[PDB]
């Protein structure tokens, strides 16, 4: 029997700052135990500071991001060319997933970006449309192996002052985009250590007022 | 399906169709609707060029269109049929949904925008009929008085007419109608109703329907000998 | 396009009438006069026949009275191809609410759904309307026996007793002179008989020329019993009457 | 919900410094049996590119009508229809993409895998991999079935990465891309010996080889081996 | 859902609904009324699959109200069963059926007698002096075969059905939460607080 | 006369008055002029208002990035058309990731009012369009009208007055057609067409409409104090 | 999940976890179980994420569409019959839902509608929905009384969604605690369990089956 | 007869051409924007005095930041009015945010020309659109028939809206507080009114960022009504 669904593999992984925010994802494509390419990028820009990745089925992957591209196209037509704020893009892809709830997207998708008072912000989606503004959010093959390593490093889980008797938190504060791609390289480094499915090349788009910037880096290709 | 646009614009920017409609209204028995402090009651012509008639089985001219709300109307007979089927269907299903009565502005709302949408539909004409609609929202002792329109207008009366005549009882229940004092009971509401329409009937005798409405899904219909008490007792007082 | 044609059927004259409901109601006025009159024990129905050939099959003929179910009847006037057209419906009608309820149909209910389609041909759908104005016989154990009369509006009254189709202005004066409440069924199988007599355009009134049908209580105990009338049985009460 | 029938084996490809290679033989199997040998399984449109086709036959020649149908659409009302309005390799293979995700959103794909190489107006490479699930992917080796575990490590070798592509010469690409499909005739049990290759340049144009056969085979080491392990004669 | 009773008597029909709504291993509410009035003189129970129960009782509801509207007269008990039975024959071979079973108590004015039907989800219909859906009439039926009599009272009724309570109580395995009473007679619907 | 009262009657001559009917709208719109050269093509439209105390009704609309229109006569005609080649350049992009070619653009809208022309029931939309655009075979200047004819041109005017504009484009032929690489010098050339058609007005900061597309140039509108350097 | 909601003198108190789930794996620990309808009306979420998100914000839509319409806020129960209608007309299709909707109105009171995805609809004093509602309802049955105070009656469901979120492998997070009167919903903080816990344990004396 | 979209000899649509002469027969309204907010006023114009004049209701809620007052054929707003309201609702729904109130003018008059042989006329109606938005701020919009809307500062439709529109020229400027702007609207309604201006015949409202779209009270409209008189009769 056919069967409509596959899995390409890789991992993504976003993060917010106070006045930036990342959203990185390795370049690694594959089927089963072979390799389609070391260089297909699934993290884009989208217009209007969104950046947005959808992980998982590439096929459903890529669909839904050519959709949420076309839907950025509508709302400048339809609204005199209001910017699409990420969390009315957040909502307005809630609807592109739900729209196919009995046929799923087969995809973890995160977008990133900056809210309307200019802040990081990062909202993540399940399948199906559930979604939530976060601080960090991995999704993919390998969100299982770097989520645990960000509540840590990110939002300081598990970390108390050192002699308050593990009585007082270590306070949460916002962290660097230098501080926060050091976290980015290390996660899939790990990542791409353990798991036959990450690897090849890790490409991170950041966003800040100024625009869009990215950076590539090496990862092992074994 | 028979597309025909049949309701359109005049020259003058008239829709004649729909005022046409009127003129039907204008042809129909009259009805009139009169509130008091505490009840409703709706007033109805019957011409007389029809005797051999069976009054326990010829359709009534006021119909319940739930167990709180009434309606009456003046125009074609047939097409006011439609309408009180449609609000009573639209009736019994606000109740399932909504788990609450419609009130009375709901319903007229309902039954003026089906008119309206004749107005403006392919291959339809305009309902030649005017309604009164009349009765008290689910948990309240306000009454309310409508009135609908071919064109699809509603508006809320302290006391109103329609039909034929209509004119005539309307001169008289402004200058008789008071605002600050209502008919402070049924008999004072009924009694006014009746007066009105003997302006404009004929005989008191089985030429009058009245049915009065109070709060809390209270309607009944009164007979011939209880309305003609009223013919009655309006005549004496008259010789004056 | 095809506007160029159209009549325009379903609209208002600039006084607020329905020129083809009224021109309808012209055709039926030269219909046979078709009479219903209803008894405390029973109803009559009465109708007289268009101008007859002596070589017409009497016996095997339907014009006028039409069986609807056991307990309904009517009489026609007007374009007989039309009325079967409604009757079929009708008929249909009784059957799905006897199938939905276990209950015979209420007669003004069958009456307001034959009319409530009559309604529809004028407001909509842009074609011409049923030329045929119906008397409705029928009981029923809610408010017993019953007279309405349809016409192409699908408006719809009840009456004690009614005319329909030619002369009803001159039929509805006679019987309004010497009808009463208290009647029975014999009494008024002779008024009907009576009234066509009268307004009749023939010359005289001959049992080839009429159909006839009661509808009593005759029957054995608590029930309805429906006598459409052979022709020896319409001859027989004509001279029963003294007509003829 | 289909099954493939009559299917086509491997699909090689790969870029060098001034365009793409891209090769399959000309075998139309029927499960094992090895049925039809005139395939052509490289379809190329206009002068610029060639379309390579693995997977169910019947739905490969319904894609060739669509190819030959859309050459000819292009070219209506179209003054420049061999000039700068011509069919690009990334029109055609967006329009196959679209197609091929469409019918398994369906559930009724076409049961292919697609690579479409050729040179785009700009001299850039073009070479695609698009397949019946409508999963799309690039590389500067692509292969689809049997030459993805085969051919690619191969291929790989050659070109492992982007900066590689300007240092690869045709020879030496071609010598590879002909090397890979001795290996895929050694190896594979629904593979042919004869096979087409197609060289799409972007200063020579397209070169179209057919009837090609894989030559210089090693079997002689054969006659050495002996039973399964303990037998000596 | 589960456990509905229905007795019809000389003057009256009594109908036993149980209160317990379960979902899983909790019982949510305790306090459930699995019934609709149809009409001042008609009453319906109702069991069956979750959500299908109420949402076919108030359809059913809405339609005899809007009839006793247009008419202004009361369906008789007779003829609210009949249209409900083809509610069911029809919907039995829907693309998706109610799984609802029905008990319809009423008294007929016309005819000044009780009547008791019972109709299970495919649209079967039948006439009974007592009647029970599910796994009740297991314990219940042999229970009134041998108690009942024809020219009961109501308050004999009521024991008779206090009877059979005791019976589902003790050998019933699951916790149903006891019964709400209520009794259909000439005088219209009362329901019996204290049982 | 008799021969007016739908678009499918053919007049005894053979013309259509329902087109030529509709076509009369487009002369009492405001005047609107499109001219290009061989890197850019431009849009100029004079805009209108009700009042003094109203807004002037927007002209000009963006199809895509490579390619739009400016409108005389019916407004929510243009609406409609407009939003018509938005849909056909979207479908050209993500089916065959295509830029939609400006005569393929042209061909579309007069296949879709063609069959407004020839059936019962219908109306020929009631707006003239000019459509510039920068594709593969570069800059373009289309002419829009109801009856279907669409017309690819150096420069043109449609509305009331266009006649002035239109002689001087024909003048000017030589000069702006070689304005290459050099937007405010072509813009300026098309205020000045525009500048022939006006009587007893002339051109305000909010009553001048400017566009441009071209070579390394999105189609970009102008309006308020951005058209203030033209004046 | 663990939800619960229940009626008292003071009004309706509302209580949620934050834990959302995929088999084993802890996808979230800062969800948003209860949505804000309006000033007047909550809705609580169990299930299929997305569904109870998707179609609780429709129904929000639903609610403010009546308002403009008829010119007053919508009942508890209409609202709550809005949403059992929808889910009952995708019945068998697989969404997964439990729901209660709360609110005070004028002529109802305060109102709580339990509401899931196989139609069922029910009104009630005291609910609990969710994997962990067994729990929940536990220690909220074993220590509710109608007189309790808006203190005890916050304190009781908050303790209620600790003792699931401690017991319930798949409940967690934080506890969402509202409080509805007359006058609306009164959002009463977000209490993360990992300091809860030890709070309640010390200060209470319970929690004795763990290692303090 | 003839077609429902034929063209006239003049290039207009006869259909749209006629129903604005039932919008010159329609109850005056008038709109005006300033900084402050927008003001909607208009003539409730009762056919009887038995007539409850409160439930005659020309002024009508879309959002919370979105009014609209209408004249005209007023039971052809019904649909309009349920559509605005189902497009800004919808919005918010798919986008998680308040409609820009052009967007829901667009939508609106979209619906205008969708006629022929779809509905079978144009509306019979001209409909006062005024709101706000964070990007556009304050506006008022003159929504027609022939699916044609102009943004305004002020605006007057109906039977005294040629007279009226006159008035707004010579008042209007861009530094009017709401609350001259609801004199403004009492003054002018009370010259193009047929009867004598009260509380009971006329009705204002306004929408503001703050407090969003409100129909005046009876008595909040007496006392500017009482205080506009009282200002005229000072100079
Ligand atoms: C507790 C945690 C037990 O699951 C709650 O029920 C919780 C409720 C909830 C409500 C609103 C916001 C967050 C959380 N439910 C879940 O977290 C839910 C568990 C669940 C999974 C699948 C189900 O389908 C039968 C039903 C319940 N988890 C999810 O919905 C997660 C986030 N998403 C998925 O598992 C994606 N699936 C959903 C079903 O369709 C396929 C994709
Ligand atoms: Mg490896
Ligand atoms: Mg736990």
């Amino acid at each position: 029997q056919f069967n409509p669904y596959g899995d390409n593999g890789g991992t993504i992984l976003g993060i917010a700052g106070e006045d930036f925010a990342v959203l990185a994802g390795d370049t690694r494509n594959i089927t089963d135990y072979s390799i389609n390419s070391r260089y297909e990028p699934k993290v884009f820009d989208c217009g209007d500071n969104i950046v947005m990745s959808a992980n998982g089925f590439a096929a459903d992957g890529d669909a839904l991001v050519k959709r949420f591209k076309n839907s950025v196209k509508w709302y400048h037509f339809d609204h005199n060319d209001k910017k699409l704020s990420i969390n009315s893009a957040a909502r307005n892809i809630q609807h592109l997933l739900y729209g196919k709830r009995f046929f799923p997207y087969y995809v973890h998708t995160i977008i990133a970006g900056l809210d309307e008072d200019g802040k990081g912000a990062v909202y993540s989606f399940d399948p199906v449309g559930s979604y939530e503004r976060e601080q960090c959010r991995a999704g993919g093959a390998a969100a299982s192996l770097i989520m645990p390593f960000l509540d840590n490093q990110v939002n300081f889980k598990n970390q108390y002052e050192p002699g308050t008797n593990g009585k007082v938190k270590k306070p949460l504060k916002y962290l660097s985009v230098e501080e926060v791609i050091k976290l980015v390289r290390d996660s899939f480094t790990s990542a791409t250590e353990r798991h036959i499915q990450v690897g090849d090349g890790l490409e991170i788009l950041i966003v800040t007022k100024d625009g869009v910037r990215k950076e590539f880096y090496e990862l092992k290709r074994d | 399906g028979y597309d025909r646009a049949l309701s359109i614009f005049s020259p003058d920017g008239h829709i004649f169709q729909v005022e046409y409609a009127l003129e039907a209204v204008k042809r129909g028995t009259c009805a009139v609707g009169v509130k008091g402090k505490n009840c409703v009651v709706l007033g109805c012509e019957r011409r007389s060029t029809l005797k051999l008639q069976d009054t326990r089985i010829t359709p009534s001219k006021v119909s319940k269109i739930d167990s709180h709300v009434v309606l009456s109307f003046s125009g074609l007979n047939a097409d006011s049929r439609i309408l009180i089927e449609k609000a009573r269907v639209e009736a019994q299903s606000h109740r399932l949904t909504l788990e609450d009565p419609v009130t009375v502005e709901y319903l007229t709302r309902y039954v003026a925008g089906v008119q309206q949408r004749y107005t403006q539909s392919g291959g339809v004409r305009p309902f030649g009929v005017s309604t009164l609609i009349a009765g008290f929202d689910p948990r309240d002792d306000e009454p309310k008085l409508y009135q609908t329109e071919p064109s699809g207008i509603y508006s809320s009366w302290s006391a109103q007419t329609i039909g034929r005549n209509s004119k005539t009882v309307r001169e008289f229940l402004e200058k008789n109608y008071d605002r600050k004092e209502p008919p402070a009971t049924v008999e004072e509401c009924v009694k006014l109703t009746v007066r009105s329409l003997l302006e404009v009937v004929q005989t008191g005798a089985k030429n009058i329907e009245i049915t009065v409405v109070k709060p809390d899904s209270d309607i009944v219909a009164l007979s011939s000998e209880e309305i003609n008490q009223y013919v009655t007792q309006i005549e004496q007082e008259k010789q004056e | 396009g095809s506007r160029r044609y159209d009549s325009r059927t379903t609209i208002f004259s600039p006084e607020g009438r329905l020129y083809q409901v009224e021109y309808a109601l012209e055709s039926i006025s030269h219909a046979g006069t078709a009479i219903g009159i209803m008894a405390s024990d029973g109803i009559v129905l009465a109708a007289e026949r268009k101008v007859t050939s002596t070589l017409l099959e009497q016996d095997t003929s339907t014009e006028k009275l039409y069986k609807l179910n056991d307990k309904i009847a009517v009489a026609v006037a007007g374009l007989t191809a039309d009325a079967e057209i409604l009757i079929n419906t009708a008929r249909i009608h009784a059957q799905n609410y006897l199938k939905t309820y276990n209950e015979d149909i209420p007669v003004e209910i069958l009456v307001r759904r034959l009319s409530d389609i009559k309604q529809g041909y004028t407001q909509h759908g842009g074609l011409r309307p049923f030329g045929v104005s119906f008397i409705y016989a029928g009981y029923d154990d809610r408010y017993g026996y019953q007279l309405y009369t349809s016409n192409p509006s699908g408006n719809y009254t009840g009456w004690k007793a009614i005319s329909v189709g030619a002369n009803t202005s001159a039929a509805q004066t006679l019987l309004q002179m010497d009808y009463k409440d208290d009647m029975k069924v014999d009494d008024a199988i002779e008024l009907a008989l009576k009234t066509l007599s009268k307004t009749t355009d023939s010359s005289a009134l001959t049992y080839d020329r009429l159909e006839f049908a009661t509808i009593r209580k005759g029957a054995n105990d608590g029930e309805v019993y429906q006598k459409i009338f052979k022709p020896q049985e319409i001859k027989d009460i004509l001279v029963k009457t003294g007509i003829t | 919900t289909q099954q493939p029938i009559v299917t086509g084996t491997s699909v090689i490809s790969m870029k060098y410094d001034n365009g793409v290679i891209i090769a399959a033989d000309n075998l139309g199997s029927y499960g094992s049996l090895l049925r039809f040998n005139g395939v052509e399984r490289l379809i190329p449109v206009g002068d610029n590119t060639v379309v390579g086709i693995s997977g169910d036959i019947s739905d490969m020649q319904h894609i060739e009508r669509l190819l030959k149908d859309l050459v000819t659409e292009n070219a209506y009302d179209n003054p420049l229809a061999d000039a700068e309005e011509a069919l690009e390799p990334s029109y055609i293979f967006e329009y196959l993409a679209t197609v091929m995700y469409q019918r398994r959103s369906k559930m009724n794909p076409l049961w292919n895998a697609i690579i479409v190489a050729g040179v785009q107006s700009n001299g850039d490479q073009f070479l695609r991999y698009v397949n019946l699930l409508g999963v799309t992917y690039s590389s500067p080796t692509l292969a689809t079935g049997f030459g993805a575990h085969m051919a690619n490590p191969l291929l790989r070798k050659v070109v492992d990465r982007e900066s590689d592509i300007p240092k690869t010469t045709v020879q030496v690409a071609e010598e590879a891309i002909v090397n890979a499909m001795r290996v895929l005739y050694y190896r594979d049990a629904r593979s042919s010996r004869n096979f087409s290759l197609a060289i799409i340049d972007k200063n020579t144009g397209l070169t179209f080889k057919k009837n090609l056969q894989v030559e210089n085979m090693k079997w002689d080491f054969a006659k050495d081996i002996k039973g399964y392990g303990t037998q000596k004669i | 859902m589960d456990i509905i009773l229905g007795i019809r008597v000389q003057d009256s029909v009594i109908l036993a609904s149980s209160k317990a709504v379960t979902r899983g291993i909790s019982v949510l509410k305790d306090s459930d009324d699995k019934t609709r009035q149809l009409s001042p003189h008609t009453l319906m129970s109702f069991a069956g699959e979750a959500g299908d129960t109420v949402q076919f009782a108030e359809y059913i509801q809405a339609n005899i109200q809007l009839y006793s509207i247009r008419e202004d007269y009361e369906l008789s008990p007779q003829a609210v069963s009949s249209f409900v039975r083809q509610e069911l024959a029809k919907s039995i071979r829907s693309r998706r059926p109610y799984q609802v079973n029905v008990l319809i108590g009423g008294y007929d004015k016309k005819k000044n007698k009780p009547e008791l039907y019972q109709i299970d989800y495919l649209g079967t219909k039948v006439e009974l002096p007592y009647g029970a859906h599910g796994y009740s009439g297991f314990y219940t039926f042999s229970l009134l075969d041998h108690h009942y009599r024809p020219d009961m009272t109501t308050e004999e009724g009521l024991d008779l059905l206090k009877l059979c309570v005791q019976e589902l109580e003790k050998r019933m395995p699951m916790d149903f939460k006891g019964v709400i009473v209520k009794i259909v007679d000439k005088d219209g619907i009362r329901q019996v607080d204290d049982f | 006369n008799n021969y007016d009262g739908d678009t499918v009657t053919f007049s005894p001559t053979g013309r259509l008055f329902q087109v030529e009917y509709a076509l009369e709208a487009i002369k009492q719109g405001s005047v609107t002029v499109g001219l290009r050269s061989n890197t850019h093509a431009v849009l100029v439209a004079l805009k209108r208002n009700a009042d003094e105390l109203s807004s002037y009704q927007k002209k000009i609309i963006k199809c895509d990035e490579h390619m739009g229109l400016s409108l005389a006569g019916l407004a929510p005609d243009a609406r409609v058309l407009s939003n018509y080649l938005r849909q056909q350049c979207n479908y050209s992009s993500l089916v065959f990731n295509r830029k939609l070619a400006v005569e393929r653009a042209g061909h579309l809208l007069c296949d879709k009012a063609q069959k407004n022309t020839q059936s019962y029931g219908g109306r020929p939309y009631g707006v003239g369009l000019l459509i510039i655009g920068y594709d593969k075979s570069g800059a373009h200047l289309l002419e829009f009208q109801p009856s279907g004819n669409v017309t690819e041109l150096y420069g043109t005017a449609i509305g009331a007055r266009s006649q002035g504009a239109k002689t001087y484009l024909e003048r000017t032929l030589d000069t702006f057609i070689k304005i290459d690489g050099n937007p405010d010098e072509l813009i300026k050339a098309g205020v000045e067409a525009i500048s022939q058609s006006l009587r007893d007005e002339s051109l305000t900061v909010d009553n001048l409409s400017i566009a441009i597309v071209g070579k390394d140039t999105p189609f970009t509108i102008y309006d308020g104090e951005a058209v203030a350097k033209y004046i | 999940t663990t939800t619960l909601a229940f009626r008292f003198q003071g009004g309706i108190i509302v209580a949620v976890d934050s834990r959302a789930t995929a088999g084993n794996w802890v996808a979230s620990q800062t969800v948003k179980k209860v949505i804000e309808i309006n000033p007047f009306l909550l809705g609580t979420m169990a299930g299929g994420t997305v569904d109870c998100q998707f179609w609780e914000t429709w129904l929000g839509s639903q609610c403010r569409l009546h308002e403009l319409r008829e010119k007053e806020r919508i009942s508890v129960a209409a609202a709550s019959k809005i949403l059992s209608n929808l889910v009952y007309q995708y019945k068998g299709a697989g969404l997964s839902m439990g729901t209660m909707i709360c609110g005070y109105t004028r002529k109802e009171g305060p109102t709580i509608y339990y509401v899931d995805s196989d139609g069922t609809r029910l009104k009630g004093d005291i609910f609990c929905v969710g994997s962990g509602q067994t729990f929940a309802y536990g220690v909220l049955d074993s220590n509710y009384k109608w007189d309790l105070s808006v203190e005890d009656a916050l304190y009781l469901g908050k303790r209620s969604i600790l003792a699931a979120a401690h017991r319930d492998a798949y409940s967690g997070g934080s506890v969402n605690l509202y409080h509805v009167t007359e006058d609306g919903w009164i959002y009463h903080g977000n209490h993360d369990v990992g300091e809860l816990f030890w709070k309640v344990k010390e200060e209470e004396g319970s929690f004795n089956n763990v290692i303090g | 007869d003839r077609g429902v979209s034929t063209f006239s000899p003049e290039g207009r649509l006869f259909q749209v051409e006629y129903s604005l002469e039932a919008i010159k027969l329609g109850s005056t309204a008038i709109g005006i924007a300033t900084k402050e907010g927008v003001v909607l006023g208009v003539e409730k114009r009762a056919t009887s005095p038995l007539l409850e004049s409160d439930s005659i209701e020309k002024i009508v809620e879309i959002d919370r930041h979105i009014g609209c007052a209408m004249s005209g054929l007023t039971a052809d707003a019904r649909s309009m009015i349920e559509h605005a309201r189902t497009a800004a609702v919808t919005h918010n729904l798919y986008y998680d945010e308040d409609i820009n109130v052009e967007s829901l003018t667009q939508s609106v008059c979209d619906l205008a020309l969708r006629f022929g042989e779809l509905m079978s006329r144009p509306f019979g109606v001209a409909l006062l659109i005024a709101g706000h938005d964070a990007d556009d701020g304050y506006q008022l919009f003159h929504a027609e028939p022939s699916g044609t809307f102009y943004r305004y500062n002020a605006k007057a439709i109906g039977s005294g809206s040629e007279g009226a529109q006159a008035e707004l020229l010579n008042e209007w400027h861009s530094s009017l507080t709401l609350k001259e702007a609801e004199l403004l609207v009492l003054k002018i309604l009370k010259q193009v009114m047929e009867e004598k201006l009260d509380e009971n015949n006329a009705q204002l409202s306004c929408i503001t960022k703050q407090d969003g779209f409100k129909i005046y009270d009876n008595e909040k409209t007496a006392e500017l009504i009482k205080e506009l008189k009282e200002k005229e009769a000072a100079e």
